[PDB]
RNA sequence: UCUCGAGCCCUAGACAGCCGGGAGGUGAGCUUAGAAGCAGCUACCCUCUAAGAAAAGCGUAACAGCUUACCGGCCGAGGUU
């Protein structure tokens, strides 16, 4: 459960708002 | 195209060399407006978008020769 | 080759292999006829960014070139100390 991990899928997440895996993780969310 | 960063402070510093040691030996230095201008005259060389950053890339070669800002 | 223990990594995709990326300011400054990752000395800073050292190793007269770090994909199960 890597920090940096969860931090990019927030980060992903706030650009989806306004890694593959780290993407479809974001997209779910 | 335009010349090298390098260069362009050596001109508006009035010092032709760096430093032998960098931070430790102050040889030159700038105001903050100089800066903005040599900000300018790069945009195609450099790869920031804003002019702010643009600045921290010029910045950053400054120090490493003792060019202190003001 | 067999057996037992400890730590760490892993389906948020590990170990390896293959493909792709390995970018700019800038060939950093100094020194030097020249030195541009890589003779030496000092520093080793910021941009774009998913990565990418002021360069870990070969290579050049010096560039080039070949890759290392680092990132991404393919793959899919354990792997590593």
């Amino acid at each position: 459960i890597p920090e940096w991990k969860q931090e990019e899928v927030d980060a992903i997440v706030e650009m989806i708002e306004s890694r593959n895996t780290l993407l479809e993780r974001a997209l779910d969310d | 195209g335009v010349p090298p960063t390098a260069e362009l402070i050596k001109d508006e510093a009035g010092f032709e060399t760096g430093s032998g040691e960098p931070q430790e030996d102050f040889v030159a230095d700038l105001s903050v407006d100089q800066v903005k201008q040599i900000a300018e005259q790069k945009h195609p060389d450099l790869l920031s978008y804003d002019l702010t950053n643009a600045a921290k890339e010029v910045v950053g070669t400054c120090t490493s020769l003792g060019v202190t800002i003001e």
